[PDB]
């Protein structure tokens, strides 16, 4: 019997219970956005609290973007400008008018409020 | 549509399979309080199915144990737990006692995980 | 006339006003649980606040346990995994469906918010 | 025109706008209590906030005390036991059942939230 | 496309989106007050929060003042007495009975919660 730790075990919604996403895994998610015609967008924040609905938009949603390399380059530019921020990649569906995907691509390095996968239970 | 006709002696069986609700009639209804898109916006949850869980045993748990089970469930990664359909208010657990303990459990699990929780 | 100090004199419910429990004393409480057929369970938390109802369950309640040594071993294992935590031993009565005993078996070492017995009054 | 400073200028009710009370001045206030038949009492606290009604009683009110030396000795004893606390001398009238006098006899030394008399305006 | 930074980008009402005011620019604002017959006044505070309506008045509003040099000398005197405070120059119109102008003339030096003009976007 392993015990799920209540200590510094914060999660950040979709994919947070999986191993950290590799560059290849992030690129595969971006291909998913493009294959489905959804609108990529980046958002960032100093802090992440469950009570806080809005983050800050990086530039504008990438309307008409069908090029995964473009999305990956904006991830680089966003994280470069805010190297200590939480940064997430999201995508919008304008037909249902809702966010249809989203996951973290960066956390602050000074953060020690979450566990590596093998330290989640004791 | 289904008030009397199913009991007519002249028929042996009757099943209503479908109804065409026309837009002019649909427009007379308030309808769902929020609906899918608004709900996801209110929960701030995107990109996957939501996860829930009925507390068990169905009946027989105290309010405090209900909240105990709820907290332990939510803290592990479920978005939701729920009362069983037949959990209303009963000698083993009165509803208001439950509501209060459940609210404590939701709050504790939300703070521990950093994710929005409900029950 | 001695004055009961208001300063760093926090208490933690049952047995807090007695001298700290010896290993023998803890063992005797565990015998009591077993003699009465109650369900032993361990719970732990980083912090202890009177407003906070739930702590985190260590594993599961020890249903069917009639062996005090088993309970003592789980105390060791729980405190080993969480050496800085408040840890309490409790027991449940499934007939009345209520916790029927409970007391602290560990506090954080970094805690200076409580007094030794002979420092409670000045 | 001198400007009354808003910065670290906390006050503590009766006599706080006067020069700090000398030993002789405190002794004169105690004589006042005794001459009027009022009940002396000491109270203390770690912190002083306008929102906080009650402080901690030092022992019991000195019922029947007609001896100023006794009151002064209790001041010494209280401040010795709590050298870092706010400590006030108060007096009760049991006929009107109300506190009839009261003033600080000690503040924490670590406190820099109040001004000396000649620094209250700039 | 430049991104407006959410990080340490606090503003302080009128003129905060412009380059910091030079001595000559402040003097020109004072000339404006005098030319219009308005009442100059200085206010200051340790902290600036959007929720906090009142600051502390420096002395009194300069009723009957028609001399810009007098106003400038009070700015010097106010900032000298409170070198770490927010200080603003305001002016009142007694006919409409309302503050008719106002802007910061000093911020705390220890403040790093705002950006220089060329660092507002990334
Ligand atoms: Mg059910």
């Amino acid at each position: 019997m392993m015990v799920w730790t209540p200590v510094n075990n914060k999660m950040f919604e979709t994919f947070s219970y999986l191993p950290p996403l590799t560059d290849e895994q992030i690129a595969a998610q971006v291909d998913y956005i493009v294959a489905n015609g959804w609108i990529p967008c980046l958002e960032f924040a100093e802090h992440s609290n469950p009570e806080e609905f809005y983050w800050t938009m990086w530039k504008l949603p990438m309307f008409g973007c069908r090029d995964p390399m473009q999305v990956l380059r904006e991830i680089v530019a966003c994280t470069k400008a805010f190297p200590d921020a939480y940064v997430r990649l999201v995508a919008f569906d304008n037909q249902k008018q809702v966010q249809i995907m989203g996951f973290l691509v960066q956390r602050p390095k000074t953060a020690r409020d979450f566990q590596p996968a093998n330290k989640r239970s004791v | 549509i289904v008030g009397n006709v199913f009991g007519f002696k002249a028929l042996r069986a009757l099943r209503l399979e479908d109804l065409r609700i026309p837009p002019a009639y649909v427009k007379t209804f308030v309808g769902p309080p929020h609906g899918i898109q608004v709900e996801r916006d209110k929960l701030n949850k995107y990109g996957r199915g939501l996860l829930g869980c009925t507390i068990k045993p169905k009946l027989g748990l105290s309010a405090k144990n209900y909240g105990r089970a709820v907290y332990e469930c939510l803290r592990g990664g479920l978005d939701f737990t729920k009362d069983d359909e037949n959990v209303n208010s009963q000698p083993f657990m009165r509803w208001r006692d439950r509501f209060l303990f459940v609210a404590e459990a939701i709050y504790k699990a939300q703070a521990e995980t950093g994710e929005v929780k409900g029950h």
